[PDB]
């Protein structure tokens, strides 16, 4: 009534969609986070992509206190291959 | 306090520290012969232990730390020929 969500048979269902965690955790030294200060950063976009980020900007110093993650990235299309 | 020598960036021949911590063990010494991945030496970043391997082939030529030595990141630690 409020939130605007249909019933559950209307619920859409669109294409599909996949979502990568990036991450410090260097595959090459068994997947242990690196640390220090991050010099680029620069993300892409476009039709299809939808960013979250976590701590990741030119300048910024990753920490070991915490977790490694740089950014959440998903792509969405039609077809499950695009 | 006499700044520490810096490995140089994009020279493969220097290994430089990756980040603040301080040297646990040195295994070699200045002229070894040594292999890709052998362990040349011990350091530690918040007590968790990294081994320095070689990066490939080579005649060792110098340290340029000591045991127990503290050292921040770029710092040379050992230089391969």
């Amino acid at each position: 009534r409020e939130i605007g969500l249909p019933a559950q048979s209307e619920i859409p269902l669109l294409g599909s969609a996949i979502q990568c965690r990036i991450t410090t955790e260097d595959p090459q030294n068994g997947f242990l986070p690196d640390t220090g200060k991050i010099d680029t950063y620069r993300s892409p976009g476009g039709f299809g992509i939808r960013l979250d980020v976590g701590n990741a900007y030119a300048g910024y110093e990753v920490t070991p206190y915490f977790d490694s993650l740089l950014v959440k990235v998903c792509t969405f299309a039609n077809e499950f291959s695009d | 306090v006499v700044a520490k020598r810096k490995a140089e960036t994009g020279n493969p021949n220097q290994i430089g520290a990756t980040m603040p911590g301080s040297v646990l063990e040195i295994l070699v010494k200045a002229g070894d012969k040594v292999q890709k991945g052998q362990a040349l030496m011990v350091t530690e970043a918040m007590k968790m232990e990294t081994t320095i391997e070689a990066p490939f082939d080579g005649e060792i030529v110098d340290l340029h730390v000591v045991k127990g030595e503290a050292i921040q990141t770029q710092d040379l630690l050992i230089e391969i020929n």
